[PDB]
DNA sequence: GAGAATCCCGGTGCCGAGGCCGCTCAATTGGTCGTAGACAGCTCTAGCACCGCTTAAACGCACGTACGCGCTGTCCCCCGCGTTTTAACCGCCAAGGGGATTACTCCCTAG
DNA sequence: ATGTATATATCTGACACGTGCCTGGAGACTAGGGAGTAATCCCCTTGGCGGTTAAAACGCGGGGGACAGCGCGTACGTGCGTTTAAGCGGTGCTAGAGCTGTCTACGACCAATTGAGCGGCCTCGGCACCGGGATTCTC
């Protein structure tokens, strides 16, 4: 299958925004955006990985890298939105 | 040759849109020439990309990953 | 009537509040063809592709002219002169 | 059943970890990396739908152009130092003039 | 009086090491801010690298991937 | 009072040698006092202060010679603080 | 029976195998791509080892400083931008000054 | 102790082999230590992104052919591409 | 006070943006084990802090002169506009050369 | 009266070579699946038609903008008196960096399965386009 993220964001706005749609040009910004920043963090959680010898990657070494590049407030809410997400999966 | 084609009003349209309100005439050869040399360090890119993979076309992903290279990538056309 | 100029400035107006495209699409083509062929033989492209460089290129001029407009303003000129762009392309890295 | 739905998210965690694991990035990974990723990923992009669905009610437009999103990634300085390197196709620049081009 | 621990005369030695003949007297405390603002960005991404390392202090790695960070890489 | 020719043998002077210019327990207790914006009491690093050091003089020499530059440039020889903040913004922040 | 001797070269090749396996870029390697790295490495320093040798009889002293190799980097403009946007400690500022700028 | 790795011992006696005459000092080591590790993960990386670009699973020479032709600036690519291609066939050779 | 040049309100195909079924891989679940992260515990390097002599670097006041700045006369070179004319672009037609993919295979790189 | 010239004589001071060692790179053996090739279908783009048409080239009137030039003041450079708190260096103390041991549970691997997102097809209304009237800087 050629994989995509396209009804993915279409049930994300349809949660956010339920009368707004979008454009496929449009749908193809954001596919080249979620491929950079999943790039990006994926290529700084390799070479945080390679910092410091572990061979494991777990969320607190991806945490401090959202910290990272991330700024700040942004980064705050990102953290906060992170840790209850992986508490409530791990409630489960 | 075929340098001219971004003539004098294409210039202009690209001053309007950049900012620049006067335009002497010595600013139209400046801009073709590092137009000329910016696109020519992108294709110096998209060359070295379609031999190694022993592929003679240039897609809009050739291109957006030489973007990628030099830093200044673009979205819509892959990621 | 006549004015020394208020065309202009609503010109500018209109082209930041457009988003179209003002380079025209068969010279570009043409040009990025010359470069090609002076390059390599018998290359193959696509259509993506080449709007893709007019994105770049206009992106890329976007930018220049705003630095040439800050700089021109801070040399406290109206009229732009190829010192402007040549100190933004030596101040930027671009050239050394 | 699935993962993403009994962490609550919406994004999947089998794709996400498929794309962690063969992109050679770790030979060993986690977790709740993919699910946090699925979080962060749900954050950024529902920041940039409602400065995206900001952009395009002021405008009155029921869908959101190119246009619509540079104006959500120009405007707010915190996502416009993040993504600054970044240019948008088919997206322009904001109307910007200065205050010395203003006739008096 | 962190802001004033830095002397003027080394700001003017920093000028003539850039190849500044004139220099004027309000330049000193925008660079001061100016610096200070970016050593606090550096010091930032150093201070999550010691979180990172399970340190409570700092050491020579961190500053250099904090250096290699954002396009200044050190050498 | 000569004016200029012992401006010259100082610009040669520091543009000949490659002493230090920052001092170096001032600058200590700034990037100590920075690092105590996110961690207090930071046991510091001999390396990392000399790291910070060098990274502030490249980046004040660069930042310095942008400004005289384009200072030469605004047929002015002396710099005020728009000339600063033109080569930051241009420069990229 | 070394590998590096047998491929003639003098910049170790099990050395950057061994960091081309554990280094996490590829799950695969060839066997002549870490002799093609050690052959590239050995002309990069051999080439500014030549450059450090000439600003050291230019200079005339029998031990190359590190402001030896500024002047030797900043003598060419391939590495001028290969490495313009470096930062070295201890680099100086190499003897530019304007035409203008000078008296008289 | 600590089994350090470094290559300052190999790129001293290059400089012995082609400066016969010519000493060194520590920072001097620690300073192109600095160096080819900082070429060697840059280079290290293109190949790699490359490959995974072109969608090869590996790593020959032609990657890092097309990665050293394309990364470096001029001419000690020209003289690079020559002597590697020189050095993988004494290699082949033996 | 007039006039090009704008903004605004109403009709019009249309053609490119929302559903829907078919279904095929891809995410999900369960078992197994061998290793790496985490914690406890261990030895000494090195960072922090304070005392005291030396002193070259730094502050501060005094003045002097070129240089930043204010104003002015001037070519003069860009700016608005009428007139050809010359290449851009749209609509379309056929080719054929090149991109994808199926399908075995063997060797050379993982271990 | 004093520099000095050119060799001492001691005499430290920073640098390159001769022994241990240990561990990881090399030789040898096994496997399997990743490039290698190539054939075939299909698809898109490079030429080539031609009308027609917005738009560039060219020349001309005109008006503020850039050029050097001259004077007015003052601000940074230079200097000496007076601190001062940087630098060396020394010593004393103890946190914490770093290495080792050991455990065990998260996670890679494998086999079966179910389900949901990709896509061809279908359908219809938002927006650009066009036509004409109000409205606002500018002369």
């Amino acid at each position: 299958r050629k994989e995509s993220y396209a009804i993915y964001v279409y049930k994300v706005l349809k949660q956010v925004h339920p009368d707004t749609g979008i454009s496929s040009k449009a749908m193809s910004i954001m596919n080249s955006f979620v491929n950079d920043v999943f790039e990006r963090i994926a290529g700084e959680a390799s070479r945080l990985a390679h910092y410091n010898k572990r061979s494991t990657i777990t969320s607190r070494e991806i945490q401090t890298a959202v910290r990272l590049l991330l700024p700040g407030e942004l980064a705050k809410h990102a953290v906060s939105e992170g840790t209850k997400a992986v508490t409530k999966y791990t409630s489960a | 040759d075929n340098i001219q084609g971004i003539t004098k009003p294409a210039i202009r349209r690209l001053a309007r849109r950049g900012g620049v309100k006067r335009i002497s005439g010595l600013i139209y050869e400046e801009t073709r020439g590092v137009l000329k040399v910016f696109l020519e360090n992108v294709i110096r890119d998209a060359v070295t990309y379609t031999e190694h993979a022993k592929r003679k076309t240039v897609t809009a992903m050739d291109v957006v990953y030489a973007l990628k290279r030099q830093g200044r990538t673009l979205y819509g056309f892959g990621g | 009537r006549y004015r020394p100029g208020t065309v202009a400035l609503r010109e500018i107006r209109r082209y930041q509040k457009s988003t179209e495209l003002l380079i025209r699409k068969l010279p570009f083509q043409r040009l990025v063809r010359e470069i090609a062929q002076d390059f390599k033989t018998d290359l193959r492209f696509q259509s993506s592709a080449v709007m893709a460089l007019q994105e770049a290129s206009e992106a890329y001029l976007v930018a220049l002219f705003e630095d040439t407009n800050l700089a021109a303003i801070h040399a406290k000129r109206v009229t732009i002169m190829p010192k402007d762009i040549q100190l933004a392309r030596r101040i930027r890295g671009e050239r050394a | 059943k699935t993962r993403s739905s009994r962490a609550g998210l919406q994004f999947p965690v089998g794709r996400v970890h498929r794309l962690l694991r063969k992109g050679n990035y770790a030979e060993r990974v986690g977790a709740g990396a993919p699910v946090y990723l699925a979080a962060v990923l749900e954050y950024l992009t529902a920041e940039i739908l409602e400065l995206a669905g900001n952009a395009a009610r002021d405008n009155k437009k029921t869908r959101i152009i190119p246009r619509h999103l540079q104006l959500a990634v120009r405007n707010d300085e915190e996502l416009n130092k993040l993504l600054g390197r970044v240019t948008i196709a088919q997206g322009g620049v904001l109307p910007n003039i200065q205050s010395v081009l203003l006739p008096k």
